[PDB]
């Protein structure tokens, strides 16, 4: 599924991202835009034999089980499937792990790179919130 | 790159030694490391972690971690090194290289008992 921006906002918001690790809604639709260009089912193989899974790409040799990934953990104990719902609560409440584990937001590659140091309220701008 | 301290230790029956890591790269966090110890005469170096006569301490924000070995005997004598690991929520290829990474070694003697 692709989300409007909007509409990922409004479901972010619904499932406790605003303000969340201390960031607020717009870096996490901002961090979506740049990892995954919304798309839920977004996936990239990597060169370690990981792959990144999900509107928030979420890598596989930490975060989830897909079975292939050498040298892997599954830190938030699922399985990478559970990643690429149309549904986002799987992806939330791992990126509420991730963004807890001690790097904050700079865990996301696209943050840093895109949304780090920039207006990211503009993201939520027009938004029925 | 990891530097790892000392290069070489050499310690009695009975006393403690403690040995370092730093992780030396601005853009990598230190999420956790662990510690490896190849016995004299091996190649093959098997785990060591926290618990009973081994202590680690991670620290993140100076990007190093330690493993203090208490209540030393011969049976501590190899080489040891130690392993950082770098997580990250979507892949970063510099920080996944880090992972790979391991400090130079310590090679440790401990002196028998007398």
């Amino acid at each position: 599924k692709v989300f409007g921006r909007c509409e990922l906002a409004a479901a972010m918001k619904r499932h406790g991202l605003d303000n969340y690790r201390g960031y607020s809604l717009g870096n996490w639709v901002c961090a979506a835009k740049f990892e995954s260009n919304f798309n839920t089912q977004a996936t990239n193989r990597n060169t370690d034999g990981s792959t990144d899974y999900g509107i928030l790409q979420i890598n596989s040799r930490w975060w989830c089980n897909d079975g292939r990934t050498p040298g892997s953990r599954n830190l938030c104990n699922i399985p990478c499937s559970a990643l690429l719902s149309s549904d986002i609560t799987a992806s939330v409440n791992c990126a509420k792990k991730i963004v807890s584990d001690g790097n904050g937001m700079n865990a996301w590659v696209a943050w840093r790179n895109r949304c780090k140091g920039t207006d990211v309220q503009a993201w939520i701008r027009g938004c029925r919130l | 790159r990891v530097d790892q301290t000392p290069q070489r230790i050499t310690k009695e029956t009975g006393e403690s030694l403690t040995i370092n890591c730093v992780v030396r790269d601005s853009r990598c966090v230190l999420s956790t490391g662990y510690w490896y110890r190849k016995p004299p005469g091996s190649r093959n170096e098997e785990s060591i972690s926290d618990g009973g006569r081994y202590v680690e301490t991670v620290n993140r924000g100076s990007k190093s971690f330690s493993l203090r070995i208490n209540d030393l005997t011969v049976k501590d004598s190899g080489t040891y090194r130690c392993k950082p690991e770098s997580r990250y929520g979507s892949y970063d290829a510099v920080c996944a290289a880090l992972n790979d990474q391991y400090g130079g070694g310590t090679v440790v003697t401990v002196n028998a008992a007398a």
